[PDB]
């Protein structure tokens, strides 16, 4: 529609974008810990 | 660099062909509206000088970040820099349109033009702005259909100059992009 | 090619200017001069059969002596390449006479040929042989118009005068 | 008209500089004349030698033992008899500007070479490399040296005794020359022995073969990439140190790359230009909501309008201001400061922003993946 | 000066060429447009009093500010050295008109004035304006012919876009 | 930027020298000046929303034909930028007050202004007026101090002379 | 090229704002301690003349493959050139501890140089221990902890300069890396 | 001879630029370290005869084989032109500490030595063994100030690092 930059909420003043872009405000961790992410990355091995 | 005359000379060369009479309806019809190319360069390059400030301010309106800090068009030294590549291209294409062939468009303006504006950071949406609105301006000028200034002429048809001008300028355009 | 346009375009180009009034000037003597130098040209490109047995032939009868064994028209391929020639030049002079000035000339007639008529003892006497031939035999109201033939004529002397 | 004449034009008589070198390049950099003046010092002849022997020589080491050549054809100038053009023919003339830039190398890369040394400038085109082939197959190297020199482009351009320096023209016919003139010059900590190759290839870095890459550039009109222009060059050794909207700088290229961050940014950048080539159109036309009522408005505000100080009393008390040109159309300090943050206020330029920026992230990415079979990979 | 002499000339000058036929066809477009830019000429030259003098009063019509103390039009002798410089440059016009080129303008008005009217605070937008004031008022049938109202206006906006 | 810094570790860099006795004696002057122009930064970025505005209507007072339509003021937004750009140019006096240099006003104002300013109809009379305005207004001992006044005044003037 | 003053004056033309009081503690700070910088650039420069030679053979005594035939410092000329390089370095690091600011080091020495020994055949593993050794000596002579040459100095604390021209040393490492 | 002036108006000289507040600002650092940088040069100057004395034995002392036949120092006249040298040298210590920068070292002393010290036999390092036994003999609260101390070695180490 407009503003390239669209925005989140809902009742009068949205946008039709959901609250967050999913309706999550608060979003849980997805991330793994320091020794977690090297350990999967493959490279940091010796590290 | 060539001309439309030179221009079927190396398309007959590629064949050791003469150039008959078959090639030459395409010439002297060239030369009749002759009159009419030079009447439609000098329109152009009378307005030459409000062209690329009408141009590059409208550009200006467009986008305001151009003028924002640390936009392309920040400083003084590179608002110079920007109204004098306009002045250069609205110059090799008033070439382009007095010799009837784009051959000295290509080879000494944008030849090489677009990995400069890749690697001096220049926005290329707003060379493609810039541009539009000097093509704009010249169908404008050619056909005396401009809003304030009107110039002397013999009545008659002139839209294949203006579309030649504006075959030009998206010439210009696709090699920026 | 070196011709009216491009001549007065890399001069405002290597001067960073606009095409100016001189510019467009120098443009208006192309539309009155072409309806002259363009009258020569389907005149030589309609009968440029005979103008290169006409010529071709007067080289020989000048220096007889090319048909000698060791000599440059010894064989008959050597005489068939010779009248090539020939048609070629009078195939550049009818470019010239259409793009309006001595560019395809100068470009693949003129440049490098001092060196190749050297080493291949090609003589250029033989070659300025015919193209006088040719001038010296325009009949001014028969073969064509008169201005015709002077622009006819200003570029057979100058290929006789660069390849001498 | 906003450049009047070029530089290959000689200089007009009402200027110190020529015009196009006081907002190009040249202000910035050590690319700059270096005139003798007409009596020195012999401390300030140095001045001008060291400037010589970083230019003609084009970055090189030269012990006084390789300077033990050049003692007779200086003291000439150091007398004043040779100016600086006849300084530089002597030197290029030279036996050691011949081993280094003559003596193994290819005839394309002695050409270049000495375009950017006795000129200051790239090969233009291929027509004016083939001129000087010619003119040294001919005539020998002796008269290829005075085929640079004497002719019309030294003389309007550097004169008799400024030295040669890398022109910052602004003004370039075939385009593409700037790039090959950015590409010639490598930057500051580069020279010609390393950027020729003739030491790796060369015998205890003696007898070196000095190969060019680019030639296949100056034949057919294909012109120099992007990462010769960018990365290694004198637009950063003459930068402008400013803060640019998107910088021009690459990046250096990550190692570990994988398909799917490129396969999303390629995403990323096809959805920014869509946006943007929409919001282009409502730009300056329902860019404000108090713009239909700006006609209306003026006409309200007309009334009431007094030359001298203290009117409108509204009632009673005396106190009023307005008198300016500013203020008298209601119009504060913050006014004027709006234009000043449009970079991230701007809907339209936001999308310019972070268009330049996702491109600038995708060019070096593909960079990076040229190189596929001994390659290892991560998860991020 | 520039013209279309000293373009061809100098175009082959440069090269060390002889003048060929472009160089020739250059100066014929020099006959015809010389029938209309030379009519401009008298026709300026003769009613050159009334040109001036209905310029400089527009220029002071459109910016009344310069007569204030202060500015540049303060006192009379001011004026009259300003009434002088628009005499200056349809004189200069007046040649252009002869030279068929741009010659006397950008040798004698045009280069260096962009820093005497810098530094002697004269604005170049009054100048303009009596350059403009003449180029509206130009009745094409009744000031000159078509095509030498054309090559006038041709110069005056060229003097109008160096200016600014 | 030209600074005292940028200046003497060019000169060595030129030569190839180490930084000398002269390389640091030049900068101990940057020690004893920086508390004189250093006190003119602050007053003059503390205070700059009244003198902006105090520049912007004298420049419009010596000028009342700029609102004229067809000028360069003729509209509102026109005048809006017109009070910008005194903005700027206060904003780099505040910088080149803070480097020691004429460093942020000849890369940022003053290099290619005289064509932006041309090719737009800017005039500059009108922008040096409220320099100029500025620069009388200096009360020494209630402004700033002597040396602070002294400083500023000679960073104004310099732009004052670059402009014109 | 940039210093410690004109340093913060682009960092406020990228938002448009005046220098004000917050933007000048920094720089205030600065002038407080010139005299510790003059006196500290000084140090440096008095003995640059061993720390070339020092640093040098250092990398020779660790590194005999160098002066190895066929090494890169085998010849008389390559180890010249390696004694230049060295001064070139230890000059740009000292123009940038004088300036304050590390500008002039990464435009006029580092800029095209990770390709000028990658295209020499310059073996960089050595080239980031003639570095070290440098500021080794740099730390040395700074904070007046050389072994056997004492400089007069007043009493006070020198090791912010110290680590400053530390950050400069491995801002070289990393790039001829 | 490089100075804390002669840099600053050379670096103005070669961009065409006035005077600017960083040339003024260089010579203010001019003004202040004058005080230290001079109080050593009377100090050399009055007592030069027992620096030069004591200089010239401690070269001997650290090298007794140049007193051999066939060495530099083998007869008489050797050595009192070799007391002649580092009193030249002292001299032009003396005059950088008056000029401010290493102008008459680098033109007098440093410029060509390395040529005439490797032509005529004459060992370096003897010759900076009397600099640096001038260097660690310099009782700071004593000889004179602490600031012309500094000034004094920082002079006296720029010999000894340029002729090594
Ligand atoms: C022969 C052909 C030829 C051209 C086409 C031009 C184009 C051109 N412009 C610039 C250089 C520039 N070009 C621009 C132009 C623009 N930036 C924008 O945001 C706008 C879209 C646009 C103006 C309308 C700017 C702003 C600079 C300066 C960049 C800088 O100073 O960092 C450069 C590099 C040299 C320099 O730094 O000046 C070149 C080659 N010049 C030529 O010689
Ligand atoms: C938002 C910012 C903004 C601007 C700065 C102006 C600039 C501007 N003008 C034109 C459009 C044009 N611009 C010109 C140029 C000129 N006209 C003249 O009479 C002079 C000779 C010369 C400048 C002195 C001409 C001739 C046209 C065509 C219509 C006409 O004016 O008659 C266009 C393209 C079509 C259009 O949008 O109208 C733009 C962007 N318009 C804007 O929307
Ligand atoms: C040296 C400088 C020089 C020039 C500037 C041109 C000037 C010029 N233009 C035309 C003549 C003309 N020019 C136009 C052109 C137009 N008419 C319109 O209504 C359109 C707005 C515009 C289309 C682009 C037309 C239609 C004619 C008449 C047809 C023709 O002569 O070809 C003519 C022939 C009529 C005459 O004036 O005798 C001439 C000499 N020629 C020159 O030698
Ligand atoms: C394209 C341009 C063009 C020309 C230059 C001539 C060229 C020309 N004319 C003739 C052929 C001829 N040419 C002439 C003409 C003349 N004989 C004279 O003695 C007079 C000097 C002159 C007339 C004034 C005559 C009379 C013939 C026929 C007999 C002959 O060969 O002389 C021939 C020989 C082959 C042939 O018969 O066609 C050629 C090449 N014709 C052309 O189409
Ligand atoms: C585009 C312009 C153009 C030309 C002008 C010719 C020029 C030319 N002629 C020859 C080659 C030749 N040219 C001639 C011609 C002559 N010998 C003579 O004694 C007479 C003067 C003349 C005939 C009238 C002969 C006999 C040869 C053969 C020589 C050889 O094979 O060594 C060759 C070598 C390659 C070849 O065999 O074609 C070339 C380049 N070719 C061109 O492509
Ligand atoms: C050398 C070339 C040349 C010209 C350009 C004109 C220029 C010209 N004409 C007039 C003077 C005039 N000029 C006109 C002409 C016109 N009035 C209009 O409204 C129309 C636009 C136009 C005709 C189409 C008229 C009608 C007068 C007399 C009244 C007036 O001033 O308007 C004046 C004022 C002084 C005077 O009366 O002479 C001038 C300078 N005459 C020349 O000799
Ligand atoms: C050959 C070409 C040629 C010119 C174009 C003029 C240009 C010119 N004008 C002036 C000088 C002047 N020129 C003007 C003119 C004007 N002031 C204005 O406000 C108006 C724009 C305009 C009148 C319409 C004035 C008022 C002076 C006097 C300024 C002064 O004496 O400082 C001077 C200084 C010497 C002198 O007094 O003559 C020069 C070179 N002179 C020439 O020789
Ligand atoms: C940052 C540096 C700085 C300055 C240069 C001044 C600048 C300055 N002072 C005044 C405002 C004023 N300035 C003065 C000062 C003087 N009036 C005179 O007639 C004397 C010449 C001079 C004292 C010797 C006075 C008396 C006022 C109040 C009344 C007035 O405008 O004159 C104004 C108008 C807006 C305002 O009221 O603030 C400005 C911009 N103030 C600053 O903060
Ligand atoms: C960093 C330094 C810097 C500057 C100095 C200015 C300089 C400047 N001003 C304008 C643009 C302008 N500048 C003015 C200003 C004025 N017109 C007048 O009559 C007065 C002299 C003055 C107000 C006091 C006006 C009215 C415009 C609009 C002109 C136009 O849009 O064509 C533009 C074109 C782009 C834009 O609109 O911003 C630029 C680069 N901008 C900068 O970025
Ligand atoms: C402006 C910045 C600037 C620099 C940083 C230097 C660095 C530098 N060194 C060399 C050139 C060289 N650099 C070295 C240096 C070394 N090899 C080693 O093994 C050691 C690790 C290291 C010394 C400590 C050597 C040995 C050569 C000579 C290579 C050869 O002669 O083949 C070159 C190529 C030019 C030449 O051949 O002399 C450059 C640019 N020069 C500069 O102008
Ligand atoms: C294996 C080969 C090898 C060498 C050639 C030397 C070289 C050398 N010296 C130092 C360490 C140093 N090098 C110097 C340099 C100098 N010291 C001075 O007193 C002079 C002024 C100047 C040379 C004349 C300084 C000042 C230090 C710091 C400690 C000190 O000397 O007080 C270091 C780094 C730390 C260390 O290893 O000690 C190295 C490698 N040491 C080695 O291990
Ligand atoms: C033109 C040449 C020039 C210089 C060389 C310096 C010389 C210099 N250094 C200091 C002064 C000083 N220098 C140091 C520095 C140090 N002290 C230590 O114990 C550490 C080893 C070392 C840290 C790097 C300290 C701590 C002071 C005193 C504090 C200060 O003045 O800032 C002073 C002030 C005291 C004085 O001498 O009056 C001066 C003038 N200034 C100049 O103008
Ligand atoms: C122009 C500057 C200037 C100087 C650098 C000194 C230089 C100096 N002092 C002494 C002579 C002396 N110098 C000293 C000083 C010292 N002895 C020590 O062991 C300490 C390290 C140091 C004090 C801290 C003493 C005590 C004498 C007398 C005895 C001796 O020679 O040691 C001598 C030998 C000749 C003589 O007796 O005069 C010289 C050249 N005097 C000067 O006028
Ligand atoms: C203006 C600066 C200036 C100088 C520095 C000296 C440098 C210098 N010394 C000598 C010449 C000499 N210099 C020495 C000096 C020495 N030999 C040694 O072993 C010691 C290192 C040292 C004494 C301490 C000797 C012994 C000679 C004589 C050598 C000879 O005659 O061949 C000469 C040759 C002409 C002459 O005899 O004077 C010159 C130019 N002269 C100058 O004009």
């Amino acid at each position: 529609a407009r503003t390239a930059y669209p925005y989140t909420g809902s009742g009068y003043g949205s946008a039709g974008v959901p609250y967050g872009q999913d309706t999550y405000g608060y979003k849980a961790t997805t991330a793994k810990s320091i020794t977690e992410t090297a350990a999967q990355a493959g490279v940091f091995n010796t590290f | 660099m060539l001309d439309a005359f030179s221009r079927v000379v190396v398309n007959s060369d590629a064949k050791a062909a003469y150039v008959g009479g078959s090639d030459l309806q395409a010439l002297k019809s060239f030369i009749a509206d002759g009159n009419k190319r030079l009447d439609a360069v000098n329109s152009i390059v009378s307005n030459a000088s409000c062209m690329v400030s009408d141009a590059v301010s409208g550009m200006i309106c467009e986008n305001p970040g151009l003028i924002s800090p640390g936009g392309n068009c920040y400083t003084n030294r590179r608002m110079a820099a920007c109204l004098r590549d306009g002045e250069i291209i609205l110059r090799y294409v008033s070439y382009a349109l007095l010799a009837g062939d784009a051959s000295v468009l290509e080879d000494r303006c944008l030849n090489g033009l677009k990995e400069t504006y890749i690697a001096l950071g220049v926005p290329t949406n707003s060379s493609i702005r810039a541009v539009s609105i000097m093509k704009a301006q010249a169908v404008a000028f050619i056909t005396n259909t401009a809003t304030e200034r009107k110039m002397s002429f013999a009545a008659g048809d002139c839209t294949s100059l203006a579309s030649e001008v504006a075959s030009y300028f998206d010439r210009v355009g696709a090699a920026i992009s | 090619m070196k011709s009216v346009i491009t001549t007065v375009v890399s001069a405002a180009d290597a001067a960073g200017r606009f095409p100016s009034n001189s510019d467009l000037e120098s443009i208006q003597g192309n539309i009155q001069r072409s309806a002259a130098r363009l009258e020569a040209a389907e005149k030589l490109a309609g009968n440029h059969e005979a103008v290169v047995k006409e010529a071709g032939d007067a080289c020989f009868a000048k220096y007889a002596y090319l048909k000698n064994p060791g000599e440059a028209g010894e064989n008959q391929e050597k005489i068939n390449k010779c009248y090539r020639d020939v048609d070629h030049y009078m195939r550049l002079v009818n470019y010239c006479l259409v793009v309006g000035g001595t560019g395809p000339l100068d470009e693949w007639g003129i440049a490098g040929a001092r060196e190749v008529y050297r080493t291949l003892n090609l003589p250029t006497s033989a070659y300025v042989a015919s193209i006088a031939y040719t001038r010296d035999r325009l009949c001014v109201p028969r073969d064509m118009s008169a201005q015709a033939g002077v622009e006819f004529s200003a570029y057979l002397d100058y290929l006789i005068n660069a390849l001498s | 008209k906003v450049v009047d004449r070029l530089d290959s034009q000689p200089s007009a008589a009402f200027e110190q500089t020529k015009q196009v070198y006081t907002f190009s390049r040249y202000i910035l950099g050590p690319h700059r004349a270096v005139v003798a003046p007409v009596a020195m010092d012999p401390s300030e002849k140095e001045v001008v030698l060291r400037a010589v022997y970083r230019q003609v020589f084009g970055n090189a080491y030269i012990m006084e033992e390789e300077r033990a050549e050049l003692r007779v054809m200086e003291s000439q100038f150091l007398l004043g008899e040779l100016s600086v053009k006849e300084l530089v023919r002597a030197l290029a003339k030279s036996s050691t500007y011949k081993v280094r830039f003559f003596e193994g190398a290819v005839q394309y890369r002695f050409i270049e070479l000495c375009f950017k040394h006795l000129l200051g400038r790239a090969p233009d085109n291929h027509e004016e490399i083939a001129v000087h082939m010619r003119k040294y197959q001919q005539e020998g190297y002796d008269a290829e040296i005075d085929s640079y020199l004497d002719a019309g482009e030294y003389d309007n351009v550097f004169g008799d005794d400024t030295v040669p320096f890398l022109r910052f023209r602004g003004v370039y016919t075939p385009c593409d020359s700037f790039n090959r003139q950015c590409a010639l010059q490598g930057g500051w900590a580069n020279s010609d022995k390393a950027m020729g190759g003739a030491a790796l290839s060369g015998y205890n870095g003696s007898d070196g073969r000095q190969m060019s890459t680019m030639i296949g550039n100056y034949i057919s009109g294909k012109p120099i990439p992007y990462e010769k222009v960018a990365a290694d060059t004198p637009l950063k050794s003459t930068a402008p140190n400013w803060y640019a909207r998107p910088n021009p700088a690459l990046a250096p290229q990550p190692a570990y790359v994988s398909a799917k961050e490129i396969a999303e940014l390629r995403s990323r950048v096809s959805k920014l230009e869509a946006a943007w080539s929409v919001a282009v159109k409502q730009s300056a036309a329902a860019k404000d909501t108090v713009e239909t009522w700006r006609a209306a408005a003026k006409e309200m505000a007309a009334m009431r309008g007094i030359s001298p100080m203290g009117e409108a009393y509204f009632g009673g008390i005396a106190q009023k201001v307005d008198n300016g040109a500013l203020a008298q159309l209601g119009n504060k300090a913050s006014s004027y400061k709006k234009y000043l943050y449009a970079i991230e206020t701007d809907e339209v330029s936001r999308l310019e922003v972070d268009l330049e920026e996702a491109k600038g992230q995708l060019r070096v990415l593909e960079a990076a993946m040229a190189k596929s079979t001994p390659m290892t990979r991560t998860a991020e």
